C-alpha cells in the first residue's frame, strides 16, 4: 500500500492497533570484582610545597573546560599583518 | 677514549661505517633517501627504518629496545623535512659485544649511536648537527665514575649510563642531551658529576670523530 | 624460546597444586580507547564471571565495496580460566550470527564494526563450561554496541539452561540463536521457558543500565 | 533411494579426415614453409606441439587445437557475464576466460537514453547502473593484445538480466550461431552465452517482438512482481535438462533443450532429473532420436 | 604601506585536537592548562586494588582452581592496568647484578587490533 | 688539505650579503637561520657575480635526488596511460616521462620505447613532495637535444661526485685516456650512471673495467696507467 | 518541530515510537501525518491479534525528535521521526553531499589523497570527529581529483600549487566511491585549504590572506594554495 | 615529564615543565621528555633523558627529580601495601 490509497478510517485503525500493541508490551548492580575500580571517573591531584597531594575538584575541571572553549571560540581576536 | 672507526666499507649501501671501542665492534649501514612502504610513509617527514642485530643468536626484544633508544637519538639529528614521503634504512650489526650481554647492553648501544651517526655522514643525509655517545659506569666500593668502562668493570658496577649529546659550532656547544639512559642505584649529586665529566669526554669524542670524518671523506672530494 | 616475548627459562615447569538465581553488575562506557565498551559481572553458586566487551567501529575497510557493514567478533582468554582457541572461535561464530540479525548493517556502508570480548576473570569455585558464559557475552556486546551508538533492531539477550543456550529478541517472540551441548532428551520446551526468563531479566537490567547510568 | 541416492565403492580411490592426436614435445612436421600457429613451437625446420590436442591445418597455418582450455573470447560473441569489480570509468566483468573482460562507461546505454544529456557525475555514480554481482548480456566488441575482451551493451538486446535464474555449462557445449536468445514453450526465454554462461528467464515483451519510461528502469534489481509458479517450475525443469545435456557432453542447442524439456515430462517430480541414470537416459534418448530422424 | 587584517578560522577543542595536536597543546598552555584539562604540574590520581584476583585473596576461603600468586588492578585517570603474577619451579645446578633475579612480564595493550606483538608491548 | 665543514657549524657568510643557497646549505623555515646540514668542502662564489653569491657544500654521496635541469640516465620500467614509469636509481622513487615529452609528439602516436630501454633525459620538474618528471626533448624548440634511447652498450654505476666531475670538469683525464685507447661514445648522468658503447664488445668491456677501477681509486694521476693495464689484459 | 503527545520521550533500541501514518481533526478538516523513518529509527513489521502492523521503532538509545519536511482534495504533512543519543562519528558517517575536514597525506600529478578527520553537521557550525587512528590507517581515506579542485579552469590545474602534505582541507563528498577512497571536491568558495603551516609543518602558522595565497604574520613568507574564501 | 617551548603566535586572551604526560596531543608534540624511577628513600633507580625538542636544562632535571620524589612518596604510602 501507499499514501493517498489509505483513508482516514484506515489510519485511525492503525493508530488503534498500535495503541493496543504498545500497551501490551508493558535490585541494584552492586560491584562483584571490577565494578568499583574500572568505571571510576578521572581524578587529578596537585602536590603542594609540603609534598602532600591535593585533590583537584571535578567542577573546577569542568569550569576549566568551558572557560577554554569560550576563550578559543569568541576570544579568537583579529590577526593584523 | 681510544676509539677507532672506518668509513665507507660497504659497496651496496648508500653509506656505512665500522665503530670500535675496546672490544665492542659494531658495523652500520645506511640507505636513503629511498622509496618507502605504504605503512612507513610519512606525508611531510622522512621515515626511519632502524634495525639492530645482536652478536650472538637472533634479534629478540632486547634489540627492540636498542632500536628504540637509537631512534630517540637519530630522529632529531636528521633534517627529516627535507625528505617527505621517503625512507631511510638504518641497520646495525653488532659484531662483538665487548660486555656480558646477559647483564649489560651499555657499550653496544653507545657504539651503535656513534656508528649510525658515522654511517649517516657517509651517506650524505641532511643532519641538523653532530653527535657523540659514551658509556659510563659507577663502581661498587670506590664509587668512582669511570668513562668507557671495561667488561670487568661493569661486573662490579652499581649503575650503568649511556650519554649521547648533540653538538654544534665546531663541536664546542652542547645543543641538547639526545639520550641519557641511567640504570641502577644513584643519587642527584652523582648524576650531575656524571653529566659534567660525561660532557667533557663526549666533546673529546666529537673532536676525534670530526678528525676521522675529514680524514676519510676529503680524499673523495676535489679541491 | 620466543623472540617476541619473555617466557623465562625453558627448564622451568609450571606450578601444579595438590589436593537469588543470579547476581549481576553492569557498567558501560569506561574505555576511551574505543567507541563502545561494557563491563558484565555475574555471581552465582560456585562460579563467578567478569568479562569486558569493546566495540571498535565503524572504521575503514579498504577492500572492494559493500552496501552494508561487516561485523567481526573475537573472544580472548583472560587471566584465570583458559579455553580452547577452537571453542572461542566457535562461540565467536555463534555470536556473529546473532548480531548479524540485530545490527542495522544498512546504515554503515564500506565500514567495519570489530567487537572484542575479553573473558578477563572467570573463576570456577566448584572446589564445556563455555555454555554458561555465552548469555553474558551477548549482554556485554549488546551493551557495548548500544553504548557505541550502533543501531540495533532490538535489545538482544539470552539465557542458559542445562547446556542449552538460546538468544531472544522481540519480547521473546522470536529466536536469534540456538545453542545446545550435552543436556538431556526432549527438554527443549523447558529450556526455552527458563532461558526466556533469564532473557527478560537481562533485558530489563540492560535497559535500566543504558538509561539511568 | 527414497531420500538420498548414495553410490558406494570399496578398495579404490575412484572408479577405474582422421584427427591426429599429439602430445607436448611431439614432432608434428619438418616442413619450414609452414606458418606456426597456436599450440605449437618451432626450431628451424622442426615444428613441435606445446599442448595435447589435434593437429589443425588451415591453408599454410599449422596449429594444434587443445583438447581442453578456458573459453577464448572472439570478436562479436554473445556472452553472459557477472560484474566482478567497478573502477574509474569502466567495469570488469567475469565471463569465464583467463582474464576479466572490460566494459567501458562509454560502451553502455545510460538510462533515459538518447534524450539524456551528458553528465560528469555518471563516472562517479557507476554503481547505480552496474554493481558487483550483477548479470548482463554483452557483445565482445573488440580484443586486446593478449586476447582479453572489451565488451559493449549498446543495444536493447543487451543489458542487465532479471526475472530468472542462472546456470552454467562448459563453453565447449555451446557454439556460435546467428542468435543465442531463444523462446521456448512454457513462456520462458533462454540466453545461451557462447562462454557457457546461461540465463533462463520469464519471456518478456522484447522476447516476443524479436520474432514478431522503460529506458529508466533498465538497471533495476527489481523483478517482475507477477511471476507464476508454472513459469518458475518451468525454469527449474529447463535448468535440470540443460545440466543433463551437459552431463552427457551433449552440445546445447535450442532444439535439444525443448526436445529434452518435453521428453523429461515422463517424470512427474522435477527433482527426479538430478539423478545420474535419468540424466544419462535423457541425453541418450536425444541422440537416438536424432539418429532415426536424420537417416 | 600594505596593512591587511585576517580573520583566524576557529575550531571546537575536540576538532582542533584532531586537526592539529601541536596547536591544541599550545592554545591550552597559553591559558596555564593542558589538553587533558590539567595544570602544568598536576598528576593523575591513582586507585588500586591488590590481591583481588589472587588465590590467596580470602585467607579463610583459598581458591583451589587458581594459580595467581598476586595481582593488582590499577586505574590512573582514564587508563586501566591489570597485573597478575603466576609462578613456576626450576631445578638449579655482594650487591653485584649477578645475584639478582627478575620477573618475566608479558604486557598487552588492547587497542582493538589483532596480530603479532607491537613494538610498544615488546 | 681542504676547508671542511660539519653540520651545526656556524655559517661563515654574513646575512648582510645576498646569498643563493645550493646543495648542503639549509634555511630553517622556523628560525630563518642559514645553517649547513651536510659534511664536506664549502664553496663560495666570488663577488661581482651579478651581485649574487652562490654558496654550497660539496659532499660525498651516491643516492641521487632529482633536481631541475639535470641530465640523467633512466631505464623504462613501466607504461602508464599518458607517461612512462622510469627508474633513475634502484630502490629510489620512480620518475615520470610523458608521451608528449618527445620530439614530433602527438596524441595519436605514442613513442616506441619499450620497458627495459635506457633513456638519456633532462629533469624538468623536481618537486620535493611530488613525483619528479623528466623529458626527452627541448621544451621550446621541440627538437631532441641529444636526448632519447641509448641503444645497446653497457651502463656503469658510479658515485654522484665522480659523475659530476665527469660531466662538468674538463680537466678530468678519464675521457682523454680512454680516447687514447679506442673510439667510444658516452652518455653521462648526474644520477650516477655512465653509458659506454664501442664497435666491439672487448673495447666496451675494457672501458667498463677502467671506469670502475678509476671510480674506486679516485686518484687522478693514475688513470692512464689503469687504462694501460686494462686494454693490455684484454689482448691476452 | 514538535511531536504529538502520544509519542514516547526517551527511547531504547527496540522501543515502539509511532505508526507509519497519523491523523487529526483541526478546523473541520482532517490533517494527514506521514511519518518517515529517520536516523535512529526503522520501519518494522510486527504481528498482533492476527493482523500485521508496521510501526516506527527506535534503533538507538536517546531522545525522540520530529520535524516537518517537504521537497477531490487532500492535505498531507510529512513528519521525520528520528532518535538522537542523549563526538560520535558513527551515526554521522560521510555521505554524498556532506562537507568534511580532511588532511592531505600524499600528492600526485593528477590527484590528492586525503584522510577524513571530521564531518560537518547541519545546524558556529558543529562537527563530528572521527575517533579512529591515523597511525594505523583506521581513518576513511579520500581522493580529490585535479578537476575537482576548483570551479574555473579545471583542465589546467597544478596539484603542487593547490595543496601540500599535511594541509587541512575542507571538502565536500561527491560519492562513496569504493571501499578504499571517498571522492571529494573543493570547487566552492568555502572549500579548500583551511589550516596549514609553512614548509609542510616545519614553519610557522599561515593564514588565508588571499583565496589563492597563504601568508605568515611572523615571517612574511607566503605560499600558493587553494584556500577557502576568508 | 615533558618540556615545551611556549609559541608566541599561539597565545589567547621560555620553557615549561609538564608532569605525567597524557592525551595524544602531548605524546605526539612533546619531544623533550624525562622518565624517572624514584625510590622513597631518596635515591633513583632509573633516569631517562630524551631531548629532541626544547633544550633539557639542569633546572628542568632538578625540578623533575624533585617531583619524582614527591610522587614516589605519595604512591608508596597511599595504599598501605
Ligand atoms: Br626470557
Ligand atoms: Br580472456
Ligand atoms: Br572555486
Amino acid at each position: 500500500i501507499l499514501l493517498e490509497t489509505i483513508s482516514v478510517p484506515q489510519i485511525r485503525d492503525v493508530m488503534e492497533r498500535f495503541s493496543v500493541l504498545c500497551n501490551s508490551n508493558i535490585v541494584t548492580n552492586s560491584s562483584i570484582l571490577l565494578g568499583k575500580i574500572l568505571p571510576r571517573e578521572e581524578h587529578d591531584i596537585a602536590y603542594s610545597k609540603d609534598g602532600l597531594p591535593n585533590k583537584v575538584k571535578t567542577e573546577d575541571i569542568r569550569i576549566r573546560a568551558q572557560n577554554f572553549k569560550s576563550a578559543l571560540a569568541n576570544l579568537e581576536d583579529i590577526i593584523f599583518e | 677514549m681510544s676509539v677507532q672507526a672506518e668509513i665507507g666499507i660497504l659497496d651496496h649501501v648508500d653509506g656505512s661505517s665500522e665503530f670500535v671501542s675496546q672490544d665492542t665492534k659494531v658495523i652500520c649501514s645506511v640507505t636513503g633517501p629511498i622509496e618507502p612502504k605504504a605503512r612507513q610513509e610519512l606525508p611531510t617527514q622522512l621515515a626511519l627504518e632502524i634495525i639492530v642485530r645482536p652478536a650472538k643468536g637472533v634479534a629478540t626484544t632486547r634489540e627492540k629496545v636498542l632500536e628504540d633508544k637509537l631512534r630517540a637519538v637519530l630522529t632529531p639529528l636528521i633534517t627529516r623535512h627535507c625528505y617527505p614521503r621517503q625512507l631511510c634504512q638504518i641497520t646495525c650489526q653488532i659484531l662483538e659485544s665487548g660486555e656480558d650481554e646477559a647483564e649489560f647492553s651499555l657499550r653496544e648501544l653507545s657504539c651503535c649511536i656513534n656508528a649510525a651517526f658515522l654511517a649517516l655522514v657517509d651517506a650524505g643525509i641532511a643532519l641538523n648537527s653532530m653527535c657523540a655517545s659514551i658509556p659510563i659506569a659507577i663502581i661498587k666500593d670506590t664509587s668512582d665514575i669511570i668513562v668507557d668502562p671495561t667488561a670487568e668493570q661493569l661486573k662490579i658496577s652499581l649503575s650503568v649510563h649511556t650519554l649521547a649529546l648533540e653538538f654544534v659550532n665546531g663541536g664546542k656547544v652542547v645543543k641538547n642531551v639526545l639520550l641519557l639512559d641511567s640504570n641502577g642505584d644513584f643519587n642527584e649529586d652523582q648524576l650531575f658529576s656524571l653529566l659534567e665529566l660525561g660532557e667533557q669526554k663526549c666533546q673529546e669524542l666529537v673532536t676525534n670523530i670530526r678528525r676521522i670524518i675529514q680524514d676519510n671523506i676529503s680524499p673523495r672530494l676535489v679541491v | 624460546q620466543d623472540r617476541r616475548r619473555l617466557l623465562g627459562p625453558a627448564a622451568a615447569k609450571p606450578m601444579a597444586f595438590s589436593n537469588s538465581e543470579q547476581e549481576l553488575s553492569l557498567h558501560t562506557g569506561f574505555i576511551e580507547n574505543c567507541n563502545g565498551s561494557a563491563l558484565v559481572e555475574a555471581r552465582s553458586l560456585g562460579h563467578q564471571t567478569s568479562l569486558i566487551s569493546a566495540v571498535y567501529g565503524p572504521r575503514s575497510i579498504r577492500g572492494s565495496f559493500t552496501s552494508q557493514g561487516t561485523i567481526s567478533i573475537q573472544l580472548k582468554n583472560g587471566l584465570l580460566e583458559k579455553y580452547n582457541t577452537n571453542e572461542l572461535k566457535e562461540v565467536s561464530s555463534f555470536l556473529m550470527g546473532i548480531f548479524n540479525s540485530v545490527v542495522n548493517l544498512s546504515r554503515y556502508p564500506k565500514s567495519g564494526i570489530d567487537i572484542f570480548v575479553y573473558l578477563t576473570y572467570d573463576k570456577d569455585l566448584t572446589n564445556s563450561q563455555i555454555s554458561s558464559l555465552i548469555p553474558h557475552c551477548i549482554t556485554s556486546i549488546t551493551l557495548a554496541l548500544a553504548d557505541a551508538g550502533i543501531e540495533l533492531v532490538d535489545m538482544a539477550g539470552a539465557g542458559e539452561a542445562n547446556g542449552t543456550v538460546v538468544s531472544f529478541i522481540k519480547n521473546g517472540e522470536e529466536i536469534v540463536g540456538f545453542w545446545k551441548d550435552d543436556g538431556d532428551d526432549e527438554d527443549l520446551l523447558e529450556c526455552l521457558d527458563r532461558c526466556k526468563e533469564q532473557y527478560n531479566r537481562y533485558r530489563d537490567l540492560m535497559i535500566s543500565c543504558l538509561m539511568n547510568q | 533411494s527414497e531420500v538420498i541416492t548414495i553410490t558406494k565403492r570399496n578398495g579404490a580411490f575412484q572408479n577405474s579426415s582422421d584427427s591426429q592426436i599429439v602430445t607436448p614435445g611431439e614432432l608434428v612436421t619438418d616442413d619450414p614453409i609452414w606458418m606456426r600457429g597456436h599450440g605449437t613451437y618451432f626450431l628451424d625446420n622442426m615444428t613441435y606441439s606445446s599442448v595435447a590436442g589435434t593437429v589443425s591445418r588451415v591453408n599454410r597455418l599449422l596449429s594444434v587445437i587443445p583438447l581442453k582450455g578456458r573459453y577464448a573470447p572472439e570478436t562479436g560473441d554473445h556472452v553472459v557475464g557477472r560484474i566482478a569489480e567497478v573502477g574509474n570509468k569502466r567495469w570488469k566483468v567475469d565471463i569465464g576466460g583467463k582474464q576479466h573482460a572490460v566494459l567501458m562507461l562509454g560502451s553502455v546505454n545510460l538510462p533515459g537514453g538518447i534524450l539524456r544529456r551528458k553528465s560528469e557525475s555518471d563516472e562517479l555514480q557507476m554503481r547505480s547502473f552496474l554493481k558487483e554481482g550483477d548479470l548482463l548480456n554483452a557483445e565482445v566488441q573488440s580484443l586486446f593484445q593478449d586476447g582479453s575482451a572489451s565488451l559493449h551493451t549498446r543495444s536493447l538486446k543487451y543489458g542487465k538480466l532479471r526475472n530468472g535464474m542462472f546456470c552454467q555449462v562448459p563453453s565447449s557445449l555451446i557454439v556460435r550461431a546467428k542468435n543465442h536468445t531463444h523462446n521456448l514453450p512454457g513462456n520462458i526465454t533462454v540466453v545461451l552465452g557462447v562462454n557457457g554462461y546461461i540465463w533462463l528467464r520469464k519471456t518478456s515483451q522484447m522476447d516476443l517482438a524479436r520474432d514478431t519510461e522503460s529506458s529508466w528502469q533498465i538497471y533495476s534489481d527489481e523483478n517482475d512482481p507477477s511471476i507464476s509458479n508454472n513459469i518458475r517450475q518451468a525454469i527449474c525443469r529447463y535448468a535440470n535438462v540443460i545440466k543433463a545435456l551437459a552431463f552427457c557432453e551433449i552440445g546445447i542447442t535450442q532444439q535439444r533443450i525443448v526436445s529434452a524439456y518435453e521428453a523429461s515430462m515422463v517424470y512427474s517430480n522435477v527433482g527426479e532429473l538430478i539423478e545420474k541414470n535419468v540424466m544419462e537416459s535423457i541425453g541418450s534418448d536425444i541422440l537416438t532420436a536424432e539418429k532415426m530422424r536424420g537417416n | 604601506l600594505e596593512t591587511i587584517e585576517i580573520h583566524p578560522i576557529t575550531f571546537p577543542p575536540e576538532v582542533l585536537a584532531r586537526i592539529s595536536p601541536e596547536l591544541s597543546l599550545q592554545r591550552h598552555l597559553s591559558l596555564g592548562i593542558r589538553p587533558c584539562l590539567r595544570k602544568y604540574e598536576e598528576f593523575r590520581d591513582v586507585a588500586i586494588e591488590n590481591n583481588t584476583l589472587s588465590r590467596y585473596a580470602d585467607a579463610g576461603n583459598i581458591d583451589t582452581k587458581n594459580n595467581i600468586l598476586g595481582s593488582n588492578v590499577l586505574k590512573s585517570g582514564k587508563t586501566i592496568v591489570i597485573t597478575s603474577i603466576t609462578g613456576g619451579i626450576i631445578e638449579e645446578t655482594e650487591d653485584i647484578i649477578a645475584n639478582y633475579a627478575s620477573v618475566y612480564p608479558v604486557v598487552e595493550v588492547e587497542r582493538g587490533r589483532v596480530g603479532a606483538c607491537t613494538d610498544e608491548e615488546m | 688539505m681542504s676547508t671542511f665543514i660539519f653540520p651545526g657549524d656556524s655559517f661563515p657568510v654574513d646575512p648582510t650579503t645576498p646569498v643563493k643557497l645550493g646543495p648542503g646549505i639549509y634555511c630553517d623555515p622556523n628560525t630563518q637561520e642559514i645553517r649547513p646540514v651536510n659534511t664536506g668542502v664549502l664553496h663560495v662564489s666570488a663577488k661581482g657575480k651579478s651581485g649574487v653569491q652562490t654558496a654550497y657544500i660539496d659532499y660525498s654521496s651516491k643516492r641521487y635526488i632529482p633536481s631541475v635541469n639535470d641530465f640523467v640516465i633512466g631505464v623504462i620500467i613501466g607504461t602508464f596511460s599518458d607517461s612512462y614509469k622510469v627508474s633513475l636509481q634502484n630502490f629510489s622513487s620512480s620518475v615520470s616521462l610523458s608521451y608528449m615529452a618527445f620530439p614530433n609528439a602527438s596524441k595519436k602516436n605514442r613513442p616506441t620505447l619499450q620497458v627495459g630501454d635506457l633513456v638519456y633525459a633532462r629533469v624538468c620538474t623536481a618537486e620535493k613532495e611530488l613525483e619528479a618528471e623528466i623529458e626527452c626533448f627541448d621544451s621550446t624548440t621541440g627538437r631532441d637535444a641529444g636526448f632519447g634511447i641509448l641503444e645497446d652498450g653497457m651502463i656503469i654505476d658510479v658515485n654522484l661526485n665522480f659523475a659530476r666531475q665527469l660531466l662538468f670538469n674538463n680537466d678530468f683525464p678519464l675521457l682523454k685516456v680512454l680516447a687514447a685507447h679506442t673510439k667510444f661514445e658516452v652518455a653521462i648522468g648526474l644520477n650516477g650512471k655512465i653509458w659506454v658503447k664501442c664497435e666491439e664488445l672487448s673495447n666496451t668491456l675494457a672501458c667498463y673495467r677502467t671506469i670502475m677501477e678509476c671510480c674506486q681509486k679516485n686518484d687522478t694521476a693514475a688513470f692512464k696507467d689503469i687504462a694501460k693495464r686494462q686494454f693490455k689484459e684484454i689482448l691476452t | 518541530m514538535a511531536c504529538n503527545f502520544q509519542f514516547p520521550e526517551i527511547a531504547y533500541p527496540g522501543k515502539l515510537i509511532c505508526p507509519q501514518y497519523g491523523t487529526e481533526n483541526k478546523d473541520g478538516e482532517d490533517i494527514i501525518f506521514n511519518y518517515v523513518p529517520g536516523p535512529g529509527t526503522k520501519l518494522i513489521q510486527y504481528e498482533h491479534n492476527g493482523r500485521t502492523l508496521e510501526a516506527i521503532t527506535a534503533t538507538l538509545v536517546g531522545t525522540v525528535r520530529c520535524e516537518e519536511e517537504k521537497k477531490t482534495r487532500r492535505t498531507v504533512k510529512n513528519i521525520l521521526v528520528s532518535v538522537l543519543p542523549g563526538n560520535d562519528f558513527a551515526n554521522n558517517l560521510p555521505k554524498e553531499g556532506d562537507i568534511v575536514l580532511t588532511r592531505v597525506t600524499r600528492l600526485s600529478l593528477q590527484r590528492a589523497n586525503v584522510e577524513i578527520l571530521a564531518v560537518e553537521d547541519k545546524p558556529a557550525a558543529t562537527f563530528s570527529v572521527s575517533q579512529a587512528s591515523s597511525d594505523l590507517g583506521e581513518t576513511f581515506r579520500g581522493i580529490i581529483r585535479s578537476q575537482d579542485v576548483r570551479s574555473t579552469d579545471r583542465d589546467r590545474v597544478k596539484v603542487i600549487e593547490c595543496f601540500k602534505p599535511g594541509d587541512i582541507v575542507r571538502a565536500q563528498v561527491l560519492s562513496l566511491g569504493d571501499g578504499t577512497n571517498y571522492y571529494l571536491t573543493t570547487a566552492r568558495n568555502d572549500l579548500g585549504v583551511v589550516f596549514a603551516r609553512a614548509a609542510n609543518g616545519a614553519g610557522g602558522l599561515m593564514y588565508a590572506t588571499d583565496w589563492q595565497m597563504m601568508t605568515s604574520p611572523v615571517t612574511g613568507a607566503t605560499e600558493k594554495r587553494k584556500c577557502a574564501k576568508p | 615529564y615533558g618540556i615545551v617551548e611556549l609559541d608566541p603566535e599561539c597565545q589567547l586572551q621560555n620553557t615549561v615543565l609538564i608532569a605525567d604526560l597524557d592525551t595524544e596531543a602531548e605524546e605526539t608534540s612533546i619531544h623533550s621528555t624525562i622518565s624517572i624511577l624514584a625510590a622513597p628513600s631518596g635515591n633513583y633507580k632509573q633516569l631517562t633523558l630524551m631531548g629532541g625538542g626544547a633544550k633539557i636544562t639542569p633546572e628542568m632535571i632538578k625540578r623533575s627529580l624533585l617531583l619524582s620524589r614527591v610522587r614516589a612518596d605519595d604512591l608508596s604510602t597511599r595504599f598501605n601495601i
